[PDB]
């Protein structure tokens, strides 16, 4: 009984494990390409570069996009596997991160990395975008979004939100691509060097260097993004990243 | 092929343990 | 033959058997979801009955459901793997539910039912029966609620939205878990219409 | 009329022509005639109260709030309108709007020195079609699920769809509204076997299928003052933002004062506005005894002890938590629902006792989603419909008690 | 406590694991029919669920959990068949406890011990804890918090259906049919606290 | 002294005058099979037979030992059966005054008398039947004892008779019959009345106590509530006061005593007043030239609670002292449901006749309006005095839940304690017969 219970389930669980740990590990590889290749993409996309294949993917990221370090506290690149770096997880350690107190915590966030990482887009060798992954507390969820900055540091070249949890028809839209048109050619700075980007509710004027549309019936989710870009355009932020590269950086 | 290996090892004394307190369970608890 | 189309209507998991509807509500708001969601219950179902009724000589009666879950864990980790591996996207989607594939009673259910006292080619074909009659719910309830709900089925656009220019303004309920309750309860009304001998006794 | 309802009544009885449509035929004739019947059992006299005076009693009550909410609606949307356009602009407006052109070709006029008249009958073109379509479409769920199961239509949908078409907002589209009553009267009550057998509101069922169905039709700064181009946030959303000092009136530049809100001179549902015309209204059904002063009561106990924690502990951040009681009672739909809608018999407590439970955990529901809940300003509809669910359990715990006492022998 | 007590209350209402998460819905409508009876198998829900998600943090934070045993070795996708082989073997020993020193408590909660070995709520609740990262003193109180909102809903469920003998579903809505429209309603009831960041 | 606060006394026009006067020759009697009970009849007599007076008629299938005996003298003319073969009634026509003697004792060994002695000429004279128990209003068992006998010496139904008239009559048979059942019970005997006062019995274990209030106070489903609360396992005995005359009369004199006083009343009475009768008399010949013309409804007992007499049942019933008569209401009204309602009474105040508070009504048998589900408004528990929950208990009756309902109190109640509930309903349910079925139902389970 005894000897016949413990044969069946030794020789079950041995079985069982063979198989379970040789897939765990065969397939973990392509498991983290795949992770990495659904970011590549978004990351591709905004930067405006036209990529479908897997291949093409890998291939243009590699050749164009070259992700780097830098510390929020005072502007600076960092070394370190930029291509590695989980700014999230970061985020959540109190010996990489910092809690936020309630003046700051503009957007909700409630810590912030001490170091995050941004992705310059290089045609060739002269860097020519810089993509600012940003994020901020919505009505519902946290709102993730990348941000296409020139060199100049002042003019967004395009913006793309990545993971948002609002509601489709209220909320859902900064994934709409008539939204997210208008973000590009605006001015994230005023001649002062203040953050200057406006959420515009009921519709921003036609010619304006910093006003923006906000979200139809939307206005708490509108004041998510105002709140987001607020504090990472702040000195918490990306202030002084940003003050640097419009100086002759990058 | 250390993670195989220590996969192996886990899984089978993980269901070990988990039998083995079921077994003890039921013979100092189940009436005879 | 018939014993893969019984449980498609005549013995329904969901609509007759009240077995599988934690995946069932959570899963078809996306027929992409639900047609893996679909596959991976039916693989897992005929897998472990197939091997459990190998072993049904053989397994003490005293840890038998520690015997039973070892093989229906495995099973799910090797497809939850395989999922990561070349679905991730979908496998992103279903987030905890691949897990809860294990606590899926249609698997337990069918396998100490059946497996348990029945060869092992009766049990795959068994598994697989089940599992076509809980695809077919998943199927027919996000069908619904992917169509009315954003207008898509599997991705492609077929209700052209407001939003983009279209005439259909999307259901956002159906989006939203009480519409999988409500369509579940109207499709075994439904089904008991046509099926009289399924009528619950007042 | 009497002798043509007699004559034609053995169509529909069992044998003729016309036994498919008995169903409407009661409906009818037993409206405008009483049924004559006589008793057959012990108990040979009956009280006069039946369930067709008990509906129309609660379906008049309303009829100030409804008047009212038309003079509203007429009046939000015309001071809207001369604040936005002027001259051939508003001209062009008013020709492009059906409502507008309307009013203008019955005798009324759009300008603003409109009188009463004119506000009413604006708000008459928003309100009855949404009535009628209610009432068309709820009336065919009614009749038809009567028919298949071959019972006489029960009284209670006159309620039911006046009670939905005063809970909406004035731009409403008609498909949504029928789309509303559709699941309010079938999903909610029809399925269960209809009146007095559903266990939910059905009219804040429908309610709420198009509050999370389509959202941006029954929510926002668009929707709740009839004229085109407008928008304007109303005084929940206002006092959300920034407070008592924010309840300003943008189509008049006027402070919206406690007796602005009490009396019904603010934007929201059609029949919310005024707390005067539904105290009034109220207290004719609650003198009857046809609504229930324990769940009135227990309502106004659970709204003014949450409040009044609110305002105690403070906050620097919510305004929501410096409203005081009175204000909660003239904003929103608090007075509407409180009212006329968490005193529906079928979906509240039996027990006296439950009832005051019930009445409590609705006024704390309500305070609650309107101070913590950040995405909804108002909570009335999820409230009442969130203490249905917990309306038997109330009972359940009154008639444990109550058969404790029985089992020892209420004390020998 | 402040940050315990706004757990608990998440767990009860803003994240209630039967009409927010839809977890254990078999038992929920199967067993919904009397409300002492779900009342029982609601606390036996509780009894599980307080013990299985503590015990489960700590053999996935000092075994499973990466670079627990070995820097290096990750045994995280051993999470599944270890989480469930707890649940199964801690319920099976409950019922040989209570069977052997409580016979009232093997009526009033080992009768539906069988019911809960591989349910639902209990592997969803013990996978949402690993996600969420808690510690331990956060996994007893989301543990005991999850199953008093399992609890509090198919009771409530409960007192629905014996409130419901008055009604006159039509029979091809009878038994199961009614039972998904019921909670289906519910369920629009307990979307009041969606929104709520607690 | 108990006070009722919940309850409704209606004020119907036709209120008897309080002074008993001779009635009509009564020319033939009957026995009404169907307001037994489970009573199955063993018949003992055919057609044509001729009968003493309280000679056994027929025998219970179901109670054995319980003689259903002749009230008068005479020949069995008809045995009306109707539906299923059910015994409607037995009806004897008066001829002779041959009858069954009994032992006769005196006033001051009544109370000394040994209990199978005092059962023994109770149920052979067939005065037995005067008991009914509680629960299930049955008669009891011939070898059952109570530790409970309920006399009713008030009534509050409407058009009642008052009980002190007739008690002052018949003091010295009232105090006898009291002695005897003192001697009965192994318990005690609650008198429950009204404050005025009564012929009081000596016996230590007879107690009376005072109720005050509108109906039902007096009740006996409302007396055992208050005084002795009734089970499965804890039966109470009630009995009318009038036969607790009767009782003290067979003891004293040895001869079933079948006279009668019945309140005769109601909006077509033209002289509501008190008449004497005898059990079972006709209704035909006692409600003869009293009425006023048109079509009319005569009611056994109170318009709360009692048996429409027509045909076969036209006949006054074992256990109700009154008399009633109601035009049928037979009339339909253009928009009646939405009249103001200056001449409608009602529980609740959506009509102009509860403004003014002294008027009285011209009910008629209409039910003012169709059958439909239960919308509880709360008239139920503004008429229920009972420590029950009305309204969940009716549900309960509603779905036919027998179990829940034994649980609510079922047990506790009678077909006119729920005469209050069927008369105030919106949804014109007939709660007595419900309860009759779920109570039909626990007995044959039992
Ligand atoms: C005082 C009172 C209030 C009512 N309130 C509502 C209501 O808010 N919504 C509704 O649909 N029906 C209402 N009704 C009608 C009816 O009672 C209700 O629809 C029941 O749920 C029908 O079973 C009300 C009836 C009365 C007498
Ligand atoms: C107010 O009472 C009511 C009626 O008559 C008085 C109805 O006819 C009806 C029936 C209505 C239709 C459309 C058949 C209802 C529902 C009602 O509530
Ligand atoms: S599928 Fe989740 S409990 Fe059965």
């Amino acid at each position: 009984s005894i000897k016949k219970t413990l044969f069946v389930v030794i020789a079950l669980s041995l079985v069982c494990s063979i198989i379970v740990s040789a897939a765990a590990v065969g397939l973990r590889d392509k498991q983290k390409e795949n992770a990495a290749l659904d970011k590549q993409s978004k990351i591709l996309q905004v930067a405006g570069i036209e990529a479908k294949g897997s291949k093409q993917i890998v291939e243009l990221f590699n050749k164009s996009i070259e992700p780097r370090l830098v510390d929020f506290n005072t502007g600076d690149f960092v070394e370190g596997d930029a291509a590695n770096y989980d700014q999230r997880k970061a985020a959540k350690e109190a010996s990489e991160s910092i809690k936020l107190t309630a003046e700051q915590d503009k957007a909700k966030i409630q810590r912030r990395a001490n170091v995050g990482v941004v992705y310059l887009v290089k045609d060739g060798d002269k860097t020519s975008k810089v993509i600012l992954p940003v994020h901020g507390n919505g009505l519902w969820s946290m709102m993730y979004a990348f941000v296409a900055v020139e060199t100049d540091g002042n003019t967004v070249s395009g913006l793309t939100y990545y993971e948002q949890g609002e509601t489709p028809g209220l909320g859902g839209e900064v994934e709409n691509p008539a939204w997210r048109a208008q973000w590009v050619g605006k001015k994230l700075f005023d001649e002062n060097h203040k953050p200057a980007i406006k959420i515009v509710k009921g519709g921003a004027p036609q010619g304006s260097e910093h006003g923006v549309d906000g979200l139809s019936g939307a206005t708490l989710t509108s004041n998510g993004v105002q709140n987001t870009f607020d504090f990472w355009l702040g000195d918490m932020g990306f202030g002084p990243f940003l003050t640097k590269v419009r100086d002759g950086g990058l | 092929m250390s993670t195989i290996i220590f996969g192996v090892v886990m899984f089978t004394l993980i269901i070990l343990a988990l039998v083995l307190v079921i077994l003890f369970a039921k013979s100092k608890l189940v009436p005879t | 033959k018939k014993s893969v189309l019984a449980p498609v209507l005549d013995n329904n998991p969901i609509a007759l058997q009240v077995l599988g509807v934690c995946s069932a509500l959570a899963v078809t708001t996306k027929l992409e979801t639900a047609f893996v969601m679909t596959l991976a219950v039916m693989f897992v179902t005929a897998l472990s009955n197939f091997f459990v009724s190998l072993i049904r000589n053989h397994i003490p009666n005293s840890v038998r459901i520690i015997v039973q879950m070892a093989i229906i864990a495995s099973l799910v980790i090797v497809v939850d793997q395989i999922l990561k591996a070349y679905l991730y996207d979908i496998s992103k989607q279903l987030s905890v539910f691949v897990g809860l594939i294990i606590t899926n009673c249609i698997v337990m259910g069918r396998a100490e039912a059946f497996a348990m006292k029945s060869e092992p080619i009766p049990s795959f074909i068994d598994g697989i029966g089940n599992g076509l009659g809980y695809g077919f719910v998943l199927m027919t309830v996000g069908f619904f609620r992917e169509l009315l709900g954003s207008g898509k089925l599997f991705g492609l656009e077929v209700l052209p939205l407001i939003s983009n220019g279209g005439w259909y303004q999307p259901n956002g309920l159906m989006l939203l878990a009480p519409s999988a309750f409500f369509l579940i309860g109207f499709m075994i009304w439904a089904i008991r219409t046509f099926k009289p001998e399924q009528v619950e006794a007042k | 009329l009497k002798k043509f309802l007699e004559d034609i009544e053995h169509h529909f009885e069992p044998g003729g022509k016309h036994e498919k449509w008995f169903a409407l035929y009661e409906a009818a004739a037993t409206l405008f005639y009483t049924p004559g019947l006589v008793t057959k059992r012990s108990s040979h006299v009956r009280d006069s109260v039946d369930l067709k005076r008990i509906m129309i009693m609660v379906w008049l009550a309303v009829f100030p709030a409804m008047f009212w909410g038309m003079y509203n609606a007429g009046g939000q949307a015309i001071a809207a309108l001369n604040h936005l356009y002027s001259g051939d602009q508003l001209a062009a407006i008013v020709a492009g709007n059906w409502h507008y052109w309307l009013t203008e070709m019955l005798g009324g006029t759009m300008s603003s020195d409109a009188g009463w008249g004119s506000k009413m009958l604006l708000g008459a073109t928003y309100f009855l079609p949404i009535y009628a379509t209610v009432f068309i479409v709820g009336g065919f769920w009614e009749v038809l699920f009567c028919m298949v199961r071959k019972h006489e239509v029960n009284e209670g949908f006159f309620v039911t769809s006046i009670l939905f078409a005063l809970i909406v907002p004035p731009t409403l589209p008609l498909w949504q509204a029928a789309l509303g009553i559709t699941f309010g009267v079938v999903v909610a009550k029809e399925v269960f076997g209809g009146t007095g057998r559903n266990f939910l509101n059905p009219a804040l069922a429908g309610r709420a299928f198009l509050f999370f169905a389509y959202p941006a039709q029954i929510s926002g700064d668009l929707v709740w003052t009839a004229a085109d181009g407008y928008s304007g946030a109303t005084a929940l959303s206002q006092w959300a933002q920034g407070g008592a000092g924010a309840l300003i009136n943008n189509a008049t530049g006027q402070t919206i004062t406690w007796m602005d809100a009490f009396i019904g001179n603010i934007p929201g549902s059609i029949g919310e506005v005024s707390t005067l015309a539904l105290m009034i209204g109220a207290a004719f059904i609650v003198y009857m005894g046809i609504a229930s002063w324990r769940i009135i009561g227990g309502v106004m106990i659970g709204m003014i002890l949450l409040s009044t924690l609110f305002n105690v502990i403070g906050s620097d951040t919510n305004a929501m938590f410096n409203m005081p009681w009175h204000w909660h009672l003239v904003l929103g739909g608090f007075a509407f629902g409180m009212f006329f809608m968490a005193t529906d018999p079928v979906s509240a407590s039996f027990t006296n006792s439950g009832k005051w439970a019930y009445g409590i955990l609705i006024g704390v529901m309500c305070v609650l989603i309107r101070v913590v809940n950040p995405a909804y300003p108002e909570g009335m509809m999820l409230a009442i419909l969130f203490a249905n669910l917990f309306a038997p359990l109330f009972d359940h715990v009154v008639v444990e008690r109550n058969i404790k006492r029985r089992l020892a022998r209420y004390g020998k | 406590m402040e940050h315990y007590i706004s757990l608990l209350v998440k767990s009860i209402f803003i994240e209630n694991m039967a009409l927010s998460f839809f977890l254990g819905m078999c038992t929920f409508l199967a067993v919904s029919k009397k409300v002492k009876t779900s009342f029982g198998l609601g606390i036996a829900v509780i009894v599980v669920l307080t013990i299985s998600v503590p015990v489960n943090n700590l053999v996935y934070n000092l075994v499973l959990k990466p670079d627990a045993l070995v820097e290096g070795v990750d045994l995280s996708f051993l999470n599944f068949i270890t989480f469930i082989g707890v649940i199964a073997a801690l319920v099976q020993i409950l019922e040989m406890i209570l069977d052997r020193f409580f016979p009232p408590l093997y009526n009033a909660l080992g009768i539906f011990l069988p019911l809960i070995t591989v349910n639902c709520a209990i592997f969803g609740g013990v996978s949402f804890m690993v996600q969420r990262d808690y510690s331990f003193a956060e996994s007893v109180v989301y543990g005991f918090g999850s199953g008093v909102g399992w609890m509090l809903a198919i009771v409530a469920l409960a007192g629905i259906r014996e409130k419901m003998k008055y009604s006159d579903v039509p029979p091809g809505l009878r038994g199961l049919g009614i039972t998904f429209i019921t909670a289906g309603l519910m369920a629009l009831g307990f979307m009041s606290f969606s929104g709520v960041q607690l | 002294m108990i006070t009722i606060k919940k309850g409704l006394d209606l004020p119907i026009a036709g209120t008897p005058s309080q002074v008993i006067s001779d009635g009509k020759a009564i020319k033939k009697v009957a026995l009404l099979g169907e307001e037994y009970v489970g009573m199955r009849p063993t018949m003992h007599v055919r057609v044509g037979d001729e009968v003493k007076k309280a000679q056994i008629l027929f025998e219970d299938k179901k109670n054995p030992g319980v003689k259903f005996t002749s009230p008068v003298s005479g020949k069995v003319v008809e045995i009306n059966r109707g539906a299923k073969r059910v015994l409607q009634s037995v009806v004897i026509e008066v001829a002779g005054d041959d009858q069954v003697t009994f032992d006769k004792f005196e006033a001051n060994q009544l109370a000394s008398l040994n209990r199978d002695a005092i059962k023994t000429q109770l149920v052979e004279s067939g005065l037995w039947t005067a008991f009914r128990t509680r629960p299930f209003s049955k008669v009891p068992a011939i070898d059952s004892t109570s530790e409970a006998i309920f006399v009713t010496a008030m009534d509050t139904n409407p058009l009642a008779a008052e009980p002190t008239v007739v008690i002052n009559e018949q003091s010295e048979a009232f105090v006898a019959g009291l002695d005897v059942l003192s001697a009965l019970t192994t318990g005690k005997v609650y008198v429950c009345k009204k404050g005025t006062s009564l012929p009081r019995s000596q016996q230590p274990n007879v107690e009376e106590h005072v109720f005050d209030g509108p109906h039902p106070a007096g009740l006996a489903g409302t007396h055992m509530h208050f005084l002795y609360p009734v089970s499965a396992d804890h039966v109470a005995w009630s009995i009318n006061y009038q036969d607790v005359i009767a009782v003290g009369q067979l003891f004293l004199t040895g001869e079933l005593y079948t006279q009668r006083v019945v309140s005769l009343a109601g909006p077509v009475v033209n002289k509501p007043r008190l008449v004497r009768t005898v059990m079972g008399a006709s209704l035909e010949q006692l409600v003869d030239s009293e009425i006023m013309p048109g079509e009319v409804r005569i009611i056994s007992g109170s318009v709360l609670s009692g048996t429409k007499a027509t045909g076969p049942h036209a006949y006054l019933g074992r256990y109700h002292l009154q008399v009633s008569v109601l035009r049928e209401g037979r009339d339909k009204e253009l928009f009646g449901w939405a009249m103001p309602g200056k001449n409608k009474f009602s529980v609740t105040r959506s009509f102009l006749g509860h403004l003014f508070k002294g008027q009285v009504y011209n009910m008629t048998t209409t039910t003012n309006g169709s059958d439909r589900s239960m919308v509880p408004i709360g008239n139920y528990e503004k008429v229920m005095p009972l420590d029950m929950e009305p309204t969940l208990l009716l549900r309960d009756l509603c779905a036919g839940d027998s179990d829940s309902a034994v649980r609510l109190g079922a047990l506790e109640l009678d077909e006119e304690d729920l005469a209050l509930c069927t008369f105030v309903c919106p949804g014109k349910y007939e709660y007595g017969q419900l309860l009759r079925e779920c109570l039909d139902k626990i007995e044959k389970e039992g």
